[PDB]
This record gives structure tokens, C-alpha cells and sequence, in this order.
């Protein structure tokens, strides 16, 4: 399901940026020009997410992290609320 | 044996639901997410399947098409002010670091003009914001918010494009309308149902065509017995008998051109004494 | 072993069931109702003189004991507690309903539990033995209805003690052993290659830890590896784990609980409660039978999807994305189907993705 | 029904709750401080201490050392002696 | 009634009505804070006050300047006590027969 | 007597002689936490010695948690090396304990009342605060937590020596309310 | 917001940003308003615009909390996603 | 230092309030109640007997419209349990309310926990687990002549 | 719904003749007219399930800690419940495991006890093959009590005891 | 009110609510009351100036 998110937020910095470009200058041909290089550009492992709550329990961390994404082997995965655990 | 029935008691006091042993029957402690998918599953979701979940059909509720219509209109209305609310604030940044009083009074003038398409934006009337039946939204943006996550988002895509928009009609079908329905059925022959819904001289959809079709078409069920028929309904009720109330549902399942009033009407009257 | 009870009206400890047999047909041994032959001047002495020699009485106290202990229709009156109640009852359903004819949903349940109890085998060369062990194992239908969450329901089997599993698996009516797999977008006229039940034969019985795979059928696989996967590695409560074969295993070979929930997989995904509601010797007014013997004698009679352009018939198709239909997942009987797609050459119209659609309130 | 026994009075849970949500006020570096005062003294002329603190969001003593150093004490007959960010 | 609704702005603006008033049998509390149905005679002895509970109903509304109003209605809150003028409606010994009244000790 | 009481918690204080930036090492330590809007210290714990010690910018030190003199002072040096890794000139400056809890069991549950009323003077016992009794010992001054199941925790103390003086003169007086 | 500009999405914005402006065709200025849009954007419907339930098991080895940011080094861990399981030896997790 | 002098006094006088209680006619919370009691307790080298079941059977009962057969069976309840030693290290508010909801329900007047706790100060889930303590010998505890509306043996189940 | 009331009152009534004689069970059966329990317009399925309800509540009645009295009379009450049904298949009685193992020496002690009324009430009711030997009682999903005081000290105790002293 | 006012500015002006029955003064009207019956000082004890006198009497 990460290629639908990826096509909403692209379409939507378009129709964000389309008024911005309109107003400087610049036109709509170049602005189009960046959405299709940008995702022609589309073709170690980090998690970049927003913390809900992270507790501590003498060794046992439990994370509830919000909205984020991972880079698990390469592949990108999205996700909406991940609970974890680990232990230190 | 007396403090054994006491530990017993107490056992008691101190003793799951079988709701903790459905589908994911092996649930963990440390979390509540089951076992990872099983190969079979793998191999049976491709070659497609429909697994139980995703067959699942809920009727619609009548505060469910107001929820979709504030949404739609709710949404529209942030696709198209997200455009003039960066534009705005765009020019104000730049008047704020411009110090230029000719291009300053242009960007006002600019800015100016934002305000007042945006003042536009917010008297749209309704009709402009609900679209082309067709248009796109962010429908998983929907389901998520507005719905508590109790629909999915195509499920919503396809309720609105080909239901719930205000530019089907939804009256009631007037002799004239019935009349032409069934007219452009023929003239075409009873096929080519989208070009009729087309042709009908309204925004009906081609389901609503078909649908009053059918609740008035006369060759949807024989109406008259055959012999043949017979045999396979008496054959039929034999294979699937329990001894009296046969279920004539199952059994129409298996005919054609019969519903389980007629069946019961014939099994009564014609296929035993009485 | 005994079936002492593990909490007071909802499990028992984990027993054997074949030691459970055995003992029950050790204290019946030539003192029990095993004969499972159906009841039938002279005879009134020969049944004297065993009750004299039971009871260690003279022939005249058997005789004297038969008489005394002899045996001793709607309307009623003189009322009782009860009998107040029931009078009650039918005379507000005389002021109520019109029409006595008994529901159909009675009648459905009645004829399902006496289908075929009191059939006794034409063959007389494969009826059961005495002590046979009957368990009536339910299996819980899979949620295939929202309303399946709130009343599970299920279906009753009577299992036998020797029935040799990979015989209730091979008999449990499911209908994740159909539905015709692929989608037919652009063939509305496609013959059904194989049935879920032929591709996927693979399938398991969790009981007591232990796991039981349908080995045979080498087209199969082995469901339970995954689950051992992680219970192996990253502990997840449920500690230590074991696997069997389920084929040379057969019931009355196991060591469960009754009333206690106990898993069939079959289909990858499909799950399936085994709980067992009880098991009872073997005895008559029943089928006695082996053929027919694993007797579903319980079903839920769910509904059943019909059309959605016309009321009249079934849901033969099931189509998603389509360009005509209200509801996405949207079920469709084959005449109408045929006509909201598939025109004049049987070539698409619009767009959607049309899968075949078994029903199941119908099969199964 | 009156005067029920409580252990806490559900209006003090709240302030004390959004108290510790917010936090103490750190102590920011000086040359941020500074960049940040003399920016709001552009805005007015003149600042009261009290409503100075709220823009800085700077602990009071800290916010004191570093305008004392710079700013001055105006005496104002009129309300009181406020401060004056400007330097001279 | 007549009270003007106290209005608080300081933004967060709260409102106070006072609705109905609610009085109660003259009580007295025990130091172990019991109440008790106050009667006359044991006012003289022990140089009590004869005196009902008043209560009030009192509806707070707060606006918080989101467009959101919230609405708490405080029932029956004590406001004070009133002495109680004898043999008057609100008064114990209202509506008792003469045998009543000389079982109280009262004449 | 015969129950000697197990150590649980050691907080202990050492001087680094060297003025310290948090930022610096809570961005270049490993287990380092620093959140100066609500603590103005870098919380940096280790697992051998399982300890938390918090370092502060005036570069004292305090290491908590280790259950031994000995092990707090080699934690103490463990963060010590850490910080002197980081770019600073850490010094190992009186390394003083300043507290050691201790916790033991009688195994008999106790009459709080009666020792209440025996040594009002001295024991706080309120059971809508805290469930246990608070026996504050003077000849040491070492609090002692004692609650209905017989679990004793001492507290307070500067040595081991006084929190065994301390248990072994409370433990006559409980004896003497084994419920 | 300087958080989602460094995944493969965020990478790719700043590649085409720096190939277009290397070009000579848009200003600095354009981009880099389109990346603060692109961070605004990509922060709402991160938000809104999924509903997967994942549960992860690990080691944690390694972590830091400064200027409100949490950074954990996670060894051995499973991602367990609705459907399948991910295995990663290691894993960086940046949160705030 | 006033709330908290204001609960030593009733200590003192022989009719103790809870903290909870006078936390309710103060604007101080529990918490710091408590705090300034120990404080002035040593700052005045003072002590206050502690308090018992007993304390608050009158205004619980009272507040709660009790007969006087209910206060005595739970006053009764509350010292028999202590001294059988059926709760120990509970609060005595916590016994004493479950007490008063063993009375309670035991005579015509029965009052649910959340109606007991709201007096008392007790969540619901206290008093569930004194009670739960107290009921195996529910009849020991409650007075000989004690006219049970509902039996013992059907004492609510819990 | 209700019949628990009317069993327990056979019971009752029985127990207070202290008899062992089925002749005042017939009596009081024919009294309370239980030949109409049953009776009544019922289709099959309300017939069968209290009927099996019945034959449970006798059978429960029949265990300890049961009075003797009670035991007999519930046994004779299981014996004209089973022996008056309208149902085909006359639903059999559940029997477990566990108090089989004690019914075995009740009727042991029946027939030791020249009760050979209720002994041949129970040898007849295995006969004619009523019972079903379940593992579990009853299924499986998801008083008048025996004093142990008398059991401990009896007339034959505390004389034995006085004897000694 | 004139107090319930006051009180309530006090605890809105730090930003925190405010309890209404903390709010609530008790005694001002159960000694007003009280004390203009038990003195026969009609109106105010501060305002005993203007305050009519022998308007209670022991009866
Ligand atoms: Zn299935
Ligand atoms: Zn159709």
C-alpha cells in the first residue's frame, strides 16, 4: 500500500506548489518537469517516526510510536501506530 | 478431602471466553498480533480468493450518506483552499523580507487577490462542491477520519461515484420512465444496459435500470412447470431431505428460473397427495 | 484416566480418551448395557429367578417385587407448579397466534438431531462394536457473518472413539474446501479447474500443544512449522510445542480436555474450534452405523446472499471495482451478471473484477 | 452529595497535568536570547518585564542577568520603573 | 432568580446561573458529623439554632473560545442555613396532630 | 538475630573537577539521555554494573542503583572513563556513598497498632498515606519501612555497618508483634 | 520539520531538487518552500492516509534522548506487519 | 498547614476526618495535606491516636440514611473483622466501607459501591476487594441479633 | 420452569413417610398425578428437552450428599420419569464416571440392606438399558445435607466411649 | 456572588478552573442570618450605625 501513499503525497505537494509556481514564475510545464523526475527518482535499516509514548521498566522498553516509516531491508514500509517492545 | 475442596473453591473463584480462540486462535502475550501468514494462505491469496473477511456486506445506514456528503464536501474544501492558503502565506513571507515599497504594493495586490479567491472558495455553493460523480478524493484521508474505519476506502469510492451522488436521481419512476425503460431494453435487446441508462433521458444508472427491469420482468422466472422440472425438484428435495421442511432455498440454488414460492407451491400441490 | 473437572462447569483435566473407554468397559464387562440389541409367560420365571439370584430374595419376592414395581393426553388439570406454567403458556398462545404450524426452525434443529438416530446398518458386518465411545465434538462454524462474533455458531459431529482422524477432517462441511480460486474478468464462461478442497489438501488438529498434520496427500504441506517458528525463537507465551502425523492417529489415542477449545486449520486460514462437548459410550437408538457415522447432527442454517440487481435468485458472482455497481463487493446472480457486463459478444464492459461467489448459505 | 470526598480536586489534576506537560522554562544560550530580545523590541518601543518574559520564554533570574547587562531601568512616575531594551 | 449570572473573563469565559433553591428539614450535625432532623425542644436545651439547609442548583457553562461549550450543572449546592420560624411550613412540627406535637415535648 | 538484610540501592556522589557540556555528551554517549526541560542533568545508564548515574554541567556526579560499595565505585569509574572519553579532563574526586537501602524479611506478619502505640514517638503509621509503618531510628538514623507482611526496608544509611546495627535493633521489637 | 526528508521518498525530492536547480531553471528559494510544503504535506498524510497494525520484538542495545529526539538501536528484531513478519538485524529508530 | 491542622484537630477531638474528606472543603490536595500533617505532628512534638473502623461508621451510615440496626451491624462488621484480622495492612476506610456494604446489603436498605464509595471516599474497586476478604465469614462478623432482610448465605456475589 | 419445585415436592413427600416401599411412591404418584407432567401439547422438541431436563434433575437429586430417603426417592423418581415419556427414543439417563463408582455400592448396600424395592428398581432401570454413560456429566462447553458432626460423633460413639471410661 | 466572583477571578486569572463549591462561602448567609435575628441589629454587624435596632426581641 506504500505506492498509493507515495501517489497522494506527491499529488498533493503538486496541487500545494502549483499556486507557489504561478506566483514566482514559474511555470506549470516546469512544475510538471519536477513531479515526473521526482518519481522516476522513486525507482541500513532506520525508522523515522513521531513517539506516542516510550516507557522504561527497569529493562523492558515499550514504544508506541505514531506515524512513520521504515526502511526494513531496503523495502519501505508505512505504518499508522506501531506498538514494540524490547529489552536492554 | 475437605481442604481439597477448598483449594477446589478457591480454584474456583480463580478460574478465557472462546471469543481469545478465534481466527488468530494463537494470540501472544507479549502482544496481540497472531502468528505470521501461512504459505497455503500465501499460495490461496494469490491465483486471487476471497477470504471471509473481505466478503463481508453491511447495509448502509441512513446517518452513514449524510457522514459521506459532509465529508466529500469537507474534503473538496480543503483540496481546493490548501492551493491559496500557501500562496498566501508565500506573499506574506516575501513581503516580510521584500523591502521594496513598488513590488511591496504588488505583492499586497497579490495578496489581495488571494483573500478574495479564497472569499470565493468559501461561498462556493454546494453544487460546484460536490463535483462530477466522477472526481477524485482523498477517499482513504475518509475512511480514516470522518468514518471511524468502519468502511473501506474504495467500498466509499464506489458508494459515491455510483450511488450516493446527489446526480442520480432518485424518484420514483413515472409511467413515462418505466415505459421508456423497457422500450430501449428492446430496441437494443436486453444487454446493453449502459448505453440504455444512457439513453433513458435521466441520470439513472445503469444499475437502477436494470433493477426496474427486472422487479417487472416477466421471462426473469418460467411461471410455468415442465416435466423435466419436476423430476430434478423431486430428485433434488431426495438428495437434500431432513424429513419434513426441505430447504427449498438450497434447493433453488440449484434449479433455474424457479424462486422457493413456486417450489413450495408445486411440492404442495403436484409432487405429494393432499 | 478420570474426566475430573479443571473448573467447576466449563473444562475437565487433560484425559485419555482411550483409557477412559477402557475403563468404562471394564465396569460394564458382563454387567452393562453393551448388547445394543433392540427390546423385544415363560420369560416372567427365568426374569424371577435372576432377580432372586441379583437381589439374593426368594422366588416369590421376585415375583412379588415384578408386580409392586410395575409400570404406573393433552388437556390437563389439578394443576402442579410446572403443569400451572405450561397451561399458562398455552392458553396465552391460544389468545396469540393463529396459525399452530411449528416454526421452521424447529423443525430444523428436531429433524437435524433425529436425521438418522434409530437407523440401524443394512451391512451387519461394520456395526460398531460395544463400547465404541461416541464423542460429540462441535466445531465451531468460521466468521463468515458479523453476527458470527456475537453467537458463535457451530456445527455437531458424533465422532467415533476409532474414527481415525483424517476422517472428521475429510468430513467437516466447510466451505473454504470450494470456492474456485482466479478471477474472471474477461471469461464469463470459464470452467472451474479446481476447487480450493483439490489445491489446497493441507490442514492440522491442534490439540494439547501437540500438532497433528494432514501428511498424507503429498501434495500437502506442513501448516504447524510456521506457528513452531516462533515459538522457538522470541517466546510468545505458549512455551514448548510437538507435532504428529494425524494419519496412523486416530481419536481415544489423545490426551484432551472436554469443553476446552482446541484448533482445526484447514485452507492455510481457515480456523476451526474443536471443542469437545462430551464423550458417551456406544448404545442404542441410534444409528449404530459406520458408513454415515460421522453425523453432523447440527447445523446454523445461515442466510443466503441473493443478487443484487434482482431478489430471485443467489449470488452466483462476486465483483469488486466494477463500473455499474453500487456497493464495491458487490454479489450478483449469473443472469444478471451476464447482463451488466459481458455483451452481445460476452467480451468486458467497464471495468471489474468478477470472482466466482460459492454462497454459503447454501453449501455446507 | 455535597463536598464529596476527593484525593485531588479534578481542577488542580489539570493544572498540574498541563504543568508538567509544559515544562520548566530552560536556560537558552545568550546569543539566542539576545537575537530573540532585541527582535520584540522592535515590534514596541517600550516592554514590560512581566510580558517580556512571555517572549523570551527565558527563566526570570536568567532573562534579568542578561538585560541588566544591556538594558536599563526607566522610571516611569506615571505606572512604574520598567525596563528599556534599548542598550543607551 | 433575580441575581445577575456572574460572568468571568481572564480567554476562557465562564458562566454562573443559580437556578431553583431546595431546603431542607431544620438539621443539626453531631461532631462525628451525623445530621439529624433538628426538633425544637433539643434547639432550647442545647442553644441550637433552629436552621434549614439551603441549597441551590448552579449551572456552569465555560466557553474556551474554540467553539466548544461545555455545560456542568452543580445540584443542590449548599449555600447556608436559614432559621426556620416555628410552626411555619418549612418547620418540623408543620402538619402534626396535637398527639404528635406532645410526643416532641413541644406544647 | 539471624536475618541479615540484602542490599538493593546504593546512590553514591563523585567530583569530576571539570566543568562539562550536556549537550557534548548526551549527543556523543552512548546510553545517554538528556532532556533539559524537565531535568537539567544526562542520565547515562550501563548494564554490568546496572546502574544510572547523572551527570551534571558543575561535573559532579551521582551513581544510583548498583547494589554493592564496591560495584558503585567501579560503575562510578566505568562513567568516569566514559566522560573522559568524551573530550574532558574527569578527575576521581572524593567518591562519597550517600545513601544504601537495605531490604529483609521476618517472614511473620505483624500487629502495626501495637508498635504504633508502643513507640508513638517514634513510628508514623497512617494507612490512608502509606501502608507501612515508619520507625524512624536515632542511635542510627536509618527510617525503617515495615509493612503487615514483614517486609522491612531500611533506608538512609551511610555504611553497611549501620543499616545491620540498625535491623538487628528492630528486630526484637517486631519479634515482640509477630501477629 | 527536518524528520521524513531522509527516506528514500525525502532523498528523492532533494535529488530532483538538486538536478532542477543545477539546471538553471528554478530558484533555491522555490525549493526549498517545496520542501517545507513537501514536509507539511507528507506530515498530514503520514497521518491519515494508512491504518496497518505492526507489533515489533527486540533487543534494544543502544539509546539516546537529546533535544527531544529518541534514537534506539534495536538487534535482532521482527516486524510484524497485519500480514507477514519482517527479520532486520539492525535498526536505527529516530523519533520525534 | 490549615487543612492539615484542620484534620489533626478532628483527630484529636475523637471524630477523625479522611483526607480525602477534608481535602473536599479545602482547595490542598490530599497529597499536601498529608505532607503538612506529618510536618506540624513533629513540629509539635505531638501524636494522634490512630484512627479506627469505628471513627466513621456514624457519618458514613448517617450520610449514606442507614438505620441505626445497619450502623451497628456494620460497626460491628468492621472491629470483628479487624480483630479477626480479615484485612490486614487495609486502610480503615477501606474496611469500613466494605463493612457498611456487607450491612448494607444485608438489610432492607441496600446501597451499591459506588453509592458507598462516593461517601466514603473509596473507589468501588477498594471496597470490591475488602469485601471480597470479608464475605467468606460473613456470618461470624455480623451481630447475633442481626435481622437479615436477605440471608447471609445470599449475601451478594462478588 | 418450575419443575424442580414439583420434584422437589415428590421428594419431600416421600422422604417424610420414611418408606423404602414403592407402594407409597405409586401412591404419591398417582396422588400428584405425575402421569401428567408430560402431558400436555407439546411438538417434539420443548417435549424431549424437558425431558432430558427432568431425567437430570433426578439423577442429580439422586447423588450424595443426599439423604438415604431422598436417594431412594429420587431413584424411584428417575424410574417413573424414564418409564413415562412420550417421546419415541426415551431419552436416557446421564451417568458419569465418577458417581457410577458410588452408585455401584449403593446398590450394593440396597441389596444388603434388604431395600430390594429399590434395588430392583435399579437392576430393572439398567436392563431396559436407560442410562448413558457419559464422561463429563451432562455436557460440555465454553440440600439436605450430610452432617460430617454425626459422622464423627454418634450414639455408638460416645457410647463406646463411655463404656471405656 | 460578590465573594463567588472574587474567588473564581483569583483561580481564571492563573489559568486554572475553578471549583465552584470552594467558591462558595457558607457562612455569609447562615451567620448574616443567624447573627441579625440573634442581636435584633437589623442589617450589618459592620454597618450597626445605620443598622435598626429592636427589631428582634426574646420572645
Ligand atoms: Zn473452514
Ligand atoms: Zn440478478
Amino acid at each position: 500500500t506504500v505506492p498509493k501513499l507515495y501517489r497522494s503525497v506527491i499529488e498533493d505537494v503538486i496541487n500545494d506548489v502549483r499556486d507557489i509556481f504561478l506566483d514566482d514564475g514559474v511555470d506549470e510545464q516546469v512544475l510538471m518537469e519536477l513531479k515526473t523526475l521526482w518519481e522516476n527518482k522513486l525507482m541500513e535499516n532506520v525508522v523515522v517516526c513521531q513517539y506516542d509514548k516510550i516507557h522504561r521498566s527497569k529493562n523492558k522498553w515499550k514504544f508506541h510510536l505514531k506515524d512513520g516509516i521504515m526502511n526494513l531491508n531496503g523495502r519501505d514500509y508505512i505504518f499508522s501506530k506501531a506498538i514494540g517492545d524490547a529489552e536492554w | 478431602q475437605n481442604r481439597e475442596q477448598q483449594e477446589e473453591l478457591m480454584r474456583d473463584l480463580a478460574g478465557t471466553y472462546m471469543g481469545h480462540f478465534m481466527k488468530p486462535y494463537f494470540k501472544d502475550k507479549v502482544t496481540g498480533v497472531g502468528p505470521p501468514a501461512n504459505e497455503d494462505t500465501r499460495e490461496k491469496a494469490a491465483q486471487g480468493i476471497k477470504a471471509f473477511e473481505e466478503l463481508l456486506v453491511t447495509k448502509w445506514k441512513n446517518w452513514e450518506k449524510a457522514l459521506l456528503r459532509k465529508s466529500v464536501v469537507s474534503d473538496r474544501l480543503q483540496r481546493l483552499l490548501q492551493p491559496k492558503l500557501l500562496k498566501l502565506e508565500y506573499l506574506h513571507q516575501k513581503q516580510s523580507k521584500v523591502s521594496s515599497e513598488l513590488e511591496r504594493q504588488a505583492l499586497e495586490k497579490q495578496g489581495r487577490e488571494a483573500e478574495k479567491e479564497i472569499q470565493d472558495i468559501n461561498q462556493l455553493p454546494e453544487e460546484a462542491l460536490l463535483g462530477n460523480r466522477l472526481d477524485s478524493h482523498d477517499w482513504e484521508k475518509i475512511s480514516n477520519i470522518n468514518f471511524e474505519g468502519s468502511r473501506s476506502a474504495e467500498e466509499i469510492r464506489k458508494f459515491w461515484q455510483n450511488s450516493e451522488h446527489p446526480s442520480i436521481n432518485k424518484q420514483e419512476w413515472s409511467r413515462e420512465e418505466e415505459e421508456r425503460l423497457q422500450a430501449i431494453a428492446a430496441a437494443h435487446g436486453h444487454l446493453e444496459w449502459q448505453k440504455i441508462a444512457e439513453e433513458l433521458g435521466t441520470s439513472r444508472s445503469a444499475f437502477q435500470c436494470l433493477q426496474k427491469f427486472q422487479q417487472h420482468n416477466k421471462a426473469l422466472k418460467r411461471k410455468e412447470w415442465t416435466e423435466e422440472e419436476d423430476r430434478m425438484l423431486t430428485q433434488l428435495v431426495q438428495e437434500m431431505r431432513v424429513g419434513s421442511h426441505i430447504p427449498y432455498r438450497r434447493i433453488v440454488y440449484y434449479m433455474e428460473g424457479r424462486d422457493s414460492m413456486q417450489l413450495i407451491y408445486r411440492w404442495t400441490k403436484s409432487l405429494d397427495p393432499g | 484416566n478420570f474426566p475430573e473437572y479443571e473448573l467447576p462447569e466449563l473444562n475437565t483435566r487433560a484425559f485419555h480418551v482411550g483409557a477412559f473407554g477402557e475403563l468404562w468397559r471394564g465396569r460394564l464387562r458382563g454387567a452393562g448395557d453393551l448388547s445394543l440389541r433392540e427390546p423385544p409367560a415363560a420369560d416372567s420365571d427365568r426374569e424371577d429367578a435372576a432377580v432372586a439370584r441379583d437381589l439374593d430374595c426368594s422366588l416369590e419376592a421376585a415375583a412379588e417385587l415384578r408386580a409392586v414395581c410395575g409400570l404406573d393426553v393433552i388437556p390437563e388439570n389439578t394443576d402442579l407448579v410446572t403443569l400451572g406454567v405450561r397451561k399458562r403458556f398455552l392458553e396465552h398462545r391460544e389468545e396469540t397466534i393463529t396459525i399452530d404450524r411449528a416454526c421452521r426452525q424447529e423443525t430444523f434443529v428436531y429433524e437435524m438431531e433425529s436425521h438418522a438416530i434409530g437407523k440401524k446398518p443394512e451391512n451387519s458386518a461394520d456395526m460398531i462394536e460395544e463400547g465404541e465411545l461416541i464423542l460429540s465434538v462441535n466445531i465451531l462454524y468460521p466468521v463468515i457473518f458479523h453476527k458470527h462474533k456475537e453467537h458463535k455458531p457451530y456445527q455437531t459431529m458424533l465422532v467415533l472413539g476409532s474414527q481415525k482422524l483424517t476422517q472428521l477432517r475429510d468430513s467437516i462441511r466447510c466451505v473454504s474446501d470450494l470456492q474456485i480460486g482466479g478471477e474472471f474478468s474477461n471469461t464469463p464462461d470459464q470452467a472451474p479447474e479446481h476447487i480450493s478442497k483439490d489445491l489446497y489438501k493441507s490442514a492440522f488438529f491442534y490439540f494439547e500443544g501437540t500438532f497433528y498434520n494432514d501428511k498424507r496427500y503429498p501434495e500437502c504441506r506442513d501448516l504447524s512449522r510456521t506457528i513452531i517458528e516462533w515459538s522457538e525463537s522470541h517466546d510468545r507465551g505458549y512455551g514448548k510445542f510437538q507435532t504428529a502425523r494425524m494419519e496412523d492417529f486416530t481419536f481415544n489415542d489423545l490426551c484432551i480436555k472436554l469443553g476446552f477449545p482446541y484448533l482445526y486449520c484447514h485452507q492455510g486460514d481457515c480456523e476451526h474450534v474443536i471443542v469437545i462437548t462430551d464423550i458417551r459410550l456406544v448404545h442404542h437408538d441410534d444409528c449404530l452405523d459406520r458408513t454415515l457415522y460421522p453425523l453432523l447432527i447440527k447445523k446454523h442454517w445461515l442466510w443466503t446472499r441473493k443478487c443484487f440487481v434482482c431478489k430471485m435468485y443467489t449470488a452466483r458472482w462476486v465483483t469488486n471495482n466494477d463500473s455499474f455497481a453500487p456497493e464495491d463487493p458487490c454479489f450478483f446472480c449469473d443472469v444478471c451478471f451476464r447482463m451488466l457486463h459481458y455483451d452481445s459478444e460476452g467480451n468486458k464492459l467497464g471495468e471489474f473484477l468478477a470472482y466466482p461467489y460459492v454462497d454459503p448459505g447454501t453449501f455446507n | 452529595t455535597n463536598y464529596k470526598p476527593v484525593a485531588n480536586h479534578q481542577y488542580n489534576i489539570e493544572y498540574e497535568r498541563k504543568k508538567k506537560e509544559d515544562g520548566k522554562r530552560a536556560r537558552a544560550d545568550k546569543q539566542h536570547v539576545l537575537d530573540m530580545l532585541f527582535s520584540a523590541f522592535e515590534k514596541h518601543q517600550y516592554y514590560n518585564l512581566k510580558d517580556l518574559v512571555d517572549i523570551t520564554k527565558q527563566p526570570v533570574v536568567y532573562l534579568k542577568e542578561i538585560l541588566k547587562e544591556i538594558g536599563v531601568q526607566n522610571v516611569k512616575g506615571i505606572h512604574k520603573n520598567t525596563w528599556e531594551l534599548k542598550p543607551e | 432568580e433575580d441575581a445577575p449570572p456572574i460572568d468571568l473573563q481572564a480567554p476562557p469565559r465562564y458562566l454562573l446561573k443559580f437556578e431553583q433553591i431546595y431546603l431542607s428539614k431544620p438539621t443539626h450535625w453531631e461532631r462525628d458529623g451525623a445530621p439529624s432532623p433538628m426538633m425544637p425542644n433539643e434547639a432550647r436545651l442545647r442553644n441550637l439554632t433552629y436552621s434549614a439547609p439551603l441549597y441551590v442548583d448552579i449551572t456552569k457553562t465555560v466557553i474556551k473560545e474554540g467553539e466548544e461549550q461545555l455545560q456542568t450543572q452543580h445540584q443542590k449546592t449548599f449555600i447556608g442555613k436559614i432559621p426556620i420560624m416555628l410552626r411555619s411550613t418549612y418547620c418540623l412540627l408543620n402538619g402534626l396532630t396535637d398527639r404528635d406535637l406532645c410526643e416532641l415535648n413541644e406544647c | 538475630s539471624g536475618i541479615v538484610p540484602q542490599l538493593q540501592n546504593i546512590v553514591s556522589t563523585v567530583n569530576l573537577g571539570c566543568k562539562l557540556d550536556l549537550k557534548t555528551i548526551a549527543l556523543r554517549a552512548r546510553n545517554a539521555e538528556y532532556n533539559p526541560k524537565r531535568f537539567a542533568a544526562v542520565i547515562m545508564r550501563i548494564r554490568e554494573p546496572r546502574t544510572t548515574a547523572l551527570i551534571f554541567s558543575s561535573g559532579k556526579m551521582v551513581c544510583t542503583g548498583a547494589k554493592s560499595e564496591e560495584q558503585s565505585r567501579l560503575a562510578a569509574r566505568k562513567y568516569a572513563r566514559v566522560v573522559q572519553k568524551l573530550g574532558f579532563p574527569a578527575k576521581f574526586l572524593d567518591f562519597k556513598i550517600q545513601n544504601m537501602v537495605g531490604s529483609c524479611d521476618v517472614k511473620f506478619p505483624i500487629r502495626l497498632e501495637g508498635l504504633v502505640l508502643t513507640h508513638q514517638q517514634f513510628s508514623s503509621y497512617e494507612p490512608e498515606l502509606f501502608p507501612g509503618l515508619i520507625y524512624r531510628m536515632i542511635k542510627p538514623r536509618i527510617v525503617l519501612l515495615i509493612f503487615v507482611s514483614g517486609k522491612v526496608v531500611l533506608t538512609g544509611a551511610k555504611v553497611r555497618a549501620e543499616i545491620y546495627e540498625a535491623f538487628e535493633n528492630i528486630y526484637p521489637i517486631l519479634k515482640g508483634f509477630r501477629k | 520539520y527536518q524528520l521524513y526528508r531522509n527516506t528514500t521518498l525525502g532523498n528523492s525530492l532533494q535529488e530532483s531538487l538538486d538536478e532542477l536547480i543545477q539546471s538553471q531553471q528554478i530558484t533555491p528559494q522555490l525549493a526549498l518552500q517545496v520542501l517545507l510544503q513537501f514536509d507539511k504535506a507528507i506530515n498530514a498524510a503520514l497521518a491519515q492516509r494508512v491504518r496497518n497494525r505492526v507489533n515489533f520484538r527486540g533487543s534494544l542495545n543502544t539509546y539516546r534522548f537529546c533535544d527531544n529526539v529518541w534514537t534506539f538501536v534495536l538487534n535482532d528484531v521482527e516486524f510484524r506487519e497485519v500480514t507477514e513478519l519482517i527479520k532486520v538485524d539492525k535498526v536505527k529508530i529516530v523519533a520525534c | 498547614i490549615a487543612s492539615a491542622c484542620l484534620y489533626i484537630a478532628c483527630r484529636q477531638e475523637g471524630v477523625p476526618r479522611t483526607f480525602k474528606e477534608i481535602c473536599a472543603v479545602s482547595r490542598i490536595s490530599k497529597k499536601e495535606i498529608g505532607r503538612c500533617f506529618k510536618l506540624i505532628l513533629k513540629a509539635l512534638e505531638t501524636s494522634v491516636d490512630l484512627i479506627t473502623t469505628g471513627d466513621f461508621m456514624s457519618r458514613f451510615c448517617s450520610n449514606l440514611c442507614l438505620p441505626k440496626q445497619v450502623q451497628m451491624a456494620a460497626t460491628h462488621i468492621a472491629r470483628k473483622a479487624v480483630e479477626l484480622d480479615l484485612v490486614p495492612g487495609r486502610s480503615p476506610i477501606s474496611v469500613a466501607a466494605a463493612a457498611i456494604y456487607m450491612a448494607s446489603q444485608a438489610s432492607a436498605e441496600k446501597r451499591t459501591q459506588k453509592e458507598i464509595g462516593d461517601i466514603a471516599g473509596v473507589a468501588d474497586v477498594t471496597i470490591r476487594q475488602s469485601y471480597r476478604l470479608i464475605y467468606p465469614r460473613a456470618p461470624d462478623l455480623f451481630p447475633t441479633d442481626f435481622k437479615f432482610d436477605t440471608p447471609v448465605d445470599k449475601l451478594p456475589q462478588l | 420452569p418450575g419443575l424442580q419445585t414439583d420434584c422437589e415436592a415428590l421428594l419431600s413427600r416421600f422422604q417424610e413417610t420414611d418408606s423404602v416401599r414403592f407402594e407409597d411412591f405409586t401412591e404419591l404418584w398417582r396422588n400428584m398425578k405425575f402421569g401428567t407432567i408430560f402431558c400436555g401439547r407439546m411438538r417434539n422438541l420443548e417435549k424431549n428437552m424437558f425431558t432430558k431436563e427432568a431425567l437430570a434433575l433426578a439423577w442429580r437429586y439422586f447423588l450424595p450428599p443426599y439423604t438415604f430417603q431422598i436417594r431412594v426417592g429420587a431413584l424411584y423418581l428417575l424410574y417413573g420419569l424414564y418409564n413415562t415419556q412420550l417421546c419415541q427414543p426415551k431419552q436416557k439417563i446421564r451417568v458419569a464416571l465418577k458417581d457410577w463408582d458410588e452408585v455401584l455400592k449403593f446398590q450394593q448396600d440396597l441389596v444388603n440392606a434388604q431395600h430390594f424395592d429399590a434395588a430392583y428398581i435399579f437392576r430393572k432401570l439398567r436392563l431396559d438399558r436407560a442410562f448413558h454413560f457419559t464422561a463429563m456429566p451432562k455436557l460440555l462447553s465454553y440440600k439436605d445435607p450430610s452432617d460430617r458432626v454425626m459422622k464423627l460423633i454418634t450414639s455408638d460413639v460416645l457410647e463406646e466411649m463411655l463404656n471405656v471410661h | 456572588l460578590k465573594e463567588v466572583r472574587i474567588y473564581a477571578q483569583k483561580f481564571i486569572d492563573r489559568g486554572k478552573d475553578f471549583n465552584l463549591e470552594l467558591a462558595i462561602k457558607t457562612r455569609i448567609i447562615s451567620d448574616g442570618l443567624k447573627y441579625s435575628l440573634a442581636t435584633g441589629n437589623w442589617g450589618d454587624q459592620k454597618k450597626a450605625h445605620q443598622a435598626r435596632a429592636g427589631v428582634s426581641q426574646v420572645l
